[PDB]
């Protein structure tokens, strides 16, 4: 209904500044690609209260932040994008920034189901080699979690063997003759 | 580049027990591939 | 005409020596049976929890491997809470089976406890024997771990782990001295007004100790900030309380209900026969309440109401007068600064030998015993 | 749970096939182990030559996945088959049981102990001994049989190997029950191994007249000349019943008691006698609290010896089937006695667990398999079993479970080292109410491997397995879903498939398999810890009923949302819990509610993916998405 | 109890003992100090000193 | 230790256990392996180390061999201490070879 | 068992009396001399 | 105002079933503890 | 009291099977 990141949000910035000033800021554990500044932020010095007012008022520069990321090597075609949110709006922008062959998908969308997008995405993701604890994700349903017996997991086995040869056990104690 | 080529084979046959073995075979990594390759130079 | 009071402590008392001297106990079978059993009901209620508890969950093989991580501060509120409760029950179960000491009765004795001790107190008040205390005592172990666990849920929610923690868990509580609890409360209110802080993130008066003593709890970042404003002659000392407690703004009745969901519903639950001195309420004395209801109420003392330790002494004395007793024995169990309790209670008011037994009986049983190398 | 490898059996199910079809698996030693022409003679005269060659052999014992357990191709051969197979079976049992690393509190590090029985390390004596190398003791010492299981799965709990000779694994089960009843552990891993490559073991046994030169163990047969060699590997998962019910883990049966004594009064060092055995049987009955009638079946330690079988049978009947002074049977119900050794041979160390394994399948399928140990005539030394209502089932017999009742079994594993051990077992607790269908409509299947070749293999095998079981039941996909996801130990390379029913799973896996077969080289896709960048959208694309499935299905997610709601309500903010519970509210909902719903949804969703161990190399967010 | 009852000689007395496994090790070869320390305090608790 | 079997309650034959740690039997791998005979397996398996002790003194209590490798003996000691602690045996025989 | 597992209240001089014949006399002394199952157990072993 | 009388018997009552049922007690550790010390002190006497 | 007295005097003889001819070095090799 309103128009964000324009002159409309001018009157809210002082009070918003006080809202940001009541917070607790720490250095990022991972880099933050910031459309507000069109830049990659690794330090808490840039997240000061002015950031949130600046963000609210300033344009969202995806192209400058992403291009800033790729020039640092933080992003490339081998990297995986993941849409956390409804719909793949932002992944298409990352995709257009780094290259057309980057694998990027979403999960929750109004057109396809959750599970469809999820298999097309999670396949390619974990195919790339990632680690999981599936327990934390499924440890659910305190009353419906009944577990029954099933066969074992499919094994890909090879024969590792050291062949007993020459029948030396019958010659134990004898010299070389 | 010769030693860059040989070191990779020395890795493939083994890969902290194994690490000490690898560096011992270099002379004759759990703590201290590109980090290795650059550590040569 | 003497009345012994069994007083249990809180997290502040270091139970490492306690738990240590407990698994030394070879002098009765119910001690080792209960102490060994504690992990079972414990683990039976350790699995229903959130995911983050499953993240930083430390390893512990028995009740022993928790001690080094306790002293190191790397032990979470859920287990450290259960550990303190186990230690308190173990010392009691010791003293009243191993120690040949008679079990509390409504006529000659009352029970009291502070935070964790309140849970412990319900269990002792609800049984007619040590052997009858054992199951209730374990149900209390499960309540203790769910208590510390839920406290760590919300506390983690308020503030996450600091970067410079290195596994050590910061204390949400600090002891203040040189100021009255009311005056300190005013200083808290003033700090609240002058600084921009949320309604849940505000510091609060967690306990009222004495005329010049009290205890305040806030965030390690926030609490540090508040304590930095208190200057000498006032005193500030750290304490090992690793989750927010006694916060009516952070917790509600649903949290209490949830902590006690590990107690199945039944009509055979024993009631509280020994009066428990609940000093932090309107009602100083409570007896006859059912074990689940008593437990939920004690959980509410821990989670909701502030500790009023300035009302503890007189609260005991009032009851001593109600039954017409001249003085009291203190019998503290894992209670911080316990030595000074006895004089304090007797101030409001106006001898032991071992019992020998059969040859081989006065010593320990033939079940468990410090094995001799012959 | 229990998993194992037995003769002509790669799983517990094929061992059911061995038993129910009356299969007898003994055969001459295969050439992979040692040459029978040189090592076996009708009358041995030359040294280290034996009078028998026969055994029941695990022909796949050498098969091992070096990439699954972090081993190189040079290290894997030098590992004993007992160690390798112990790792496989123990893993499988963890997949069938209720244990995954970092899941519940029963799965923690040191709370998981391991005990394994082993009576022979031939691998280090014979095969690796031809060329010793660095991984000789790393691959041959028995302490590493439990050890390696502790290192890979990161189980820091106790680690023990037990050698009571032919009683070894049941002795280890005794130790395990004692620790579970000390509090040292709660998850316990119990197993036993007996894989042998040395002919001297054979020749020494035969020199002592232990082994039968005709055939397998013949239990109860009038001409019985000894036992015969047999090979097995087992691992089980054990837990105290309160914790097992606390997690709603699967329970095949419950062990009530187990005891051990020694036959000290023996006239020799070889044969265990009956007095000690009877005193043990009554000891466990009194301890566990059950009369003769309560036990309807007894799995005997039958070694196919005339003396052993008659002695033990007398102890069993005199305990479980006493006779009145008048001469009428005290038993009201029938006893069925049997010995697994008549089929798969005498597994020695793994014999106890093999017997127990037999019971677990007998319990599952509700049947008593036939007894093939009798070739010709029943032994004349045995007491009159029919008068006592004891029976040897010659063909299968219906074994139904009484309504609101549990039948209980006595198991026996004894040793030439004279220790005697036995347990009393019982059926598992009935369900809480009854069966129920999983209300989740759509399910997720997870596949893993450390190598592309192994990956292709696992894909193919999974597809064939789906084709086998496709139409048996609807509950196959929910069980296999929650199982494949949670119950597995996955590695780097990993595949995923989803659907309502097994058919969709197949179509997905088939598609991926086609991509693997055609247009894919032999090298893997990048194994760097495959860098993720997480993209957070603004509220523009938000819709009604967004993430209701995540809110109804996932508890961690529900916890986060409910928490965020209370956090909001305490701060004078609108309640967002309603947006996920009810959809209609989205129409009239205010900007603050919309916005908070979006950001709570993103924080909860991020935490969900992090719960899947998704390491974010970085983050980007678009307008409101950055807050998350 | 049995020892003193039978007037047996006693050279010393074992308070306690404990066992864990070094699961967090890099290698199968070398046990590491974290588990060992946790085990030392484990017996100091079990024994009680 | 002045132990006479069945003299006192603690020394009764059925209350006495044995536990011994052993890392390997090299005797049957190397020495008796040159010529295998009837007493090869009685003479070589590790389980007979505790067993033989029980048979000679007629102790009908438990018999076990433990292999945790270089910790075997203390592991056996631990099991033995547990047996005395749970009342399974009155007297425990603990050793290592 | 009756007065601990069975959660039966311990006898009191007001509401109850004890009696025994032959062996029961000894055991009766033990139950009559304690206040509680815990305080009964040592007198119980003495009586054995 | 009912009064309970606790009456113990003599050797004539068969205590085989009784003790057989008392060795089954597990729920409370004092019974197995008493039955643990009783035969030991018994044989000691 | 229990005095520490000499252990039982054992009638001892050496019972040994000599490892001979270094056959362990030739494991896996043929006779020759």
């Amino acid at each position: 209904p309103m128009a964000f990141h324009t002159g409309q949000v001018d009157p809210i910035l002082p009070e918003l500044l006080q809202v940001a000033a009541a917070c607790s800021i720490q250095d990022p554990q991972i880099p933050v690609i910031s459309p507000a500044y069109g830049k990659v932020i690794r330090s808490a010095k840039d997240f000061q209260p002015e950031y949130f007012t600046h963000h609210c008022r300033s344009s969202v520069n995806m192209v400058d932040a992403l291009q800033s990321a790729v020039e640092e090597g933080l992003l490339d075609k081998n990297v995986i994008g993941l849409e956390i949110g409804p719909g793949p709006v932002v992944t298409q922008f990352v995709k257009e920034a780094v290259g057309t062959t980057m694998q990027t998908f979403a999960s929750i969308n109004k057109d396809k189901d959750t599970w469809q997008l999820m298999t097309q995405a999670l396949a390619k993701f974990y195919l790339a080699g990632a680690s999981v604890e599936w327990s934390r994700y499924h440890e659910d349903f305190p009353g419906a979690q009944k577990v029954l017996e099933l066969p074992a997991y499919g094994w890909a086995l090879k024969n590792y063997w050291l062949q007993y040869v020459n029948d030396w056990s019958l010659r134990k104690g004898d010299p070389a003759v | 580049g010769t030693v860059w080529r040989d070191a990779l084979k020395i890795l493939s046959e083994e890969s902290s027990l194994m690490s000490l073995v690898i560096t011992s075979r270099l002379r004759d990594l759990f703590e201290e591939i590109f980090d290795l390759r650059k550590r040569f130079s | 005409a003497q009345m012994r009071v069994v007083a249990f402590g809180d997290q502040t008392y270091d139970c490492s020596e306690a738990v240590s001297q407990l698994l030394r106990v070879r002098d009765d079978a119910i001690v080792v049976d209960f102490l060994e059993r504690a992990p079972a009901v414990l683990k039976a209620e350790l699995a229903r929890l959130s995911s983050e508890q499953q993240e930083e969950t430390p390893r512990f093989a028995t009740l022993a491997e928790l001690v080094p991580r306790y002293r190191a501060g790397t032990l979470n509120p859920a287990v450290s809470q259960a550990l303190t409760c186990i230690a308190q029950l173990g010392l009691f179960i010791r003293q009243h089976s191993s120690g040949q000491e008679a079990y509390p009765t409504a006529h000659d004795s009352c029970i009291t406890g502070v935070a964790t001790g309140a849970l412990t107190a319900v269990a002792v008040g609800s049984a007619s024997s040590v052997t009858a205390l054992v199951p209730l005592a374990l149900h209390t172990v499960a309540v203790a771990v769910r208590l510390g666990a839920r406290a760590w849920e919300i506390g983690s929610c308020l503030a996450d782990a600091r970067r410079g923690a290195n596994g050590r868990y910061a204390s949400w509580t600090s002891a203040v001295g040189g100021i009255s609890p009311q005056d300190l409360q005013d200083r808290i209110s003033a700090y609240t007004a002058e600084q921009a802080l949320a309604s849940v993130s505000v510091p609060y008066l967690s306990a009222a100790v004495g005329p010049g003593q009290s205890s305040v709890s806030a965030a390690p970042v926030i609490l540090d900030a508040f304590l930095s404003t208190l200057l000498r002659p006032l005193t500030t000392t750290r304490l090992p309380i690793t989750a927010p407690y006694h916060a009516p703004h952070l917790f509600t009745a649903k949290d209490v209900q949830h902590v006690t969901d590990c107690l199945p519903p039944s009509e055979a639950w024993p009631t509280v026969r020994i009066p428990i001195i609940s000093f932090s309420r309107d009602e100083a004395v409570s007896r006859g309440a059912s074990f689940p209801a008593a437990m939920s109420e004690a959980v509410r003392d821990c989670l909701i109401r502030p500790i009023a330790l300035d009302r503890m002494a007189v609260s005991i004395a009032n009851h001593a007068r109600d039954l017409g007793k001249d003085s009291v024995l203190p019998s503290p169990i894992a209670l911080s600064f316990s030595d000074k309790l006895g004089p304090q209670v007797n101030s409001h008011l106006p001898t032991s030998k071992s019992i020998p037994s059969a040859i081989g009986a006065e010593q320990q049983p033939m079940a468990k015993s410090p094995i001799a190398i012959l | 749970a229990a998993s194992g490898r037995f003769p002509q059996s790669s799983s517990m199910d094929q061992f059911w096939d061995v038993l129910i079809n009356g299969v007898d698996t003994h055969e001459l030693v295969p050439p992979t182990r040692w040459n029978a022409a040189t090592h076996v003679s009708e009358d041995p005269k030359a040294k280290n030559v034996s009078g028998t060659g026969f055994g029941c052999w695990l022909h796949e014992a050498g098969e091992f996945d070096a990439a699954y357990f972090n081993m190189s191709p040079r290290e894997a051969p030098q590992v004993d088959p007992a160690q390798r197979l112990a790792l496989l079976t123990a893993t499988e049992a963890l997949e069938q049981a209720g244990v995954v690393p970092n899941r519940t509190s029963s799965t923690q590090k040191n709370r998981v102990g391991v005990w394994y029985g082993a009576t022979s390390n031939d691998w280090m004596e014979t095969n690796s001994a031809q060329n010793v190398d660095t991984y000789f003791i790393p691959g041959g010492n028995r302490a590493f049989i439990p050890g390696r299981v502790n290192y890979f799965h990161k189980f820091s709990g106790p680690s023990y190997t037990i050698d009571t000779a032919c009683s070894s694994s049941l002795a280890a089960l005794h130790m395990a029950c004692n620790a579970l009843w000390r509090g040292e552990v709660d998850t316990a891993i119990v197993g036993g191994t007996n894989v042998l490559t040395n002919p001297d073991m054979t020749a020494g046994l035969d020199a002592g007249h232990f082994l039968s030169r005709s055939g397998n163990c013949k239990t109860f047969d009038d001409e019985a000349d000894g036992y015969c060699r047999g090979e097995a590997v087992v691992t089980l998962i054990l837990k105290r019943l309160p914790d097992a019910q606390a997690d709603k883990d699967p329970i095949q049966a419950s062990i009530l008691g187990i005891a051990t004594n020694h036959s000290a009064e023996a006239a020799s060092i070889t044969r265990p006698h009956a007095g000690a055995q009877q005193d043990l049987f009554q000891q466990v009955l009194t301890e566990t609290g059950l009369t003769a009638n309560d036990i309807s079946v007894c799995e005997m330690h039958g070694t196919g010896t005339q003396a052993g079988d008659s002695g033990e049978t007398t102890s069993v009947v005199e305990t479980l089937a006493p006779l009145n002074r008048s001469g009428s049977a005290v038993r009201t119900t029938p006893l069925y006695i049997g010995a697994v050794k008549s089929n798969v041979g005498h597994a020695e160390s793994a014999a106890g667990v093999s017997s127990l394994a037999k019971i677990l399948l007998m319990l599952k399928h509700s049947k008593i398999p036939p007894h093939v140990g009798i070739k010709t005539k029943l032994n004349h030394r045995l007491p009159d079993l029919a008068a006592r209502n004891t029976h040897i089932a010659r063909s299968e017999v219906p074994w139904p479970r009484p309504k609101n009742g549990k039948r209980r079994v006595l198991l026996n594993n004894f040793s030439a080292a004279g220790g005697n051990t036995c347990l009393v077992l019982e059926d598992a607790p009935e369900p809480e109410d009854s069966q129920e269908v999983d209300p989740r409509e759509h399910h997720i299947v997870a596949l893993s491997a450390k190598t592309p070749d192994s990956m292709v293999n696992n894909l193919t095998n999974m597809i064939t397995w789906i084709d086998k079981h496709s139409g048996d039941s609807l509950a196959t996909l929910p069980q296999l879903s929650y199982t494949t996801t949670a119950r597995r130990v996955h590695h780097r390379h990993r595949a995923v498939a989803t659907g309502t029913d097994l058919l969709q799973i197949r179509s997905s896996l088939q598609e991926q398999l086609d991509r693997r077969v055609s247009g894919e080289r032999s090298i893997p896709h990048p194994p760097n810890g495959p860098s993720f960048v997480l993209a957070f959208t603004g509220q523009g694309s938000a819709f009604a009923g967004m993430g209701v499935d995540l809110y109804k299905r996932f508890a961690s997610f529900r916890s986060d949302i409910a928490r965020y709601d209370q956090i909001c309500e305490g701060m004078s903010l609108p309640s967002i819990k309603a947006m996920f519970e009810d959809e209609k509210v989205f129409s009239t909902a205010s900007p603050t509610l919309q916005q908070l719903t979006h950001v709570c949804f993103q924080m909860a969703l991020y935490r969900l993916w992090k719960s899947l161990g998704v390491q974010a190399k970085a983050v980007v967010g678009h307008a409101l998405g950055e807050y998350a």
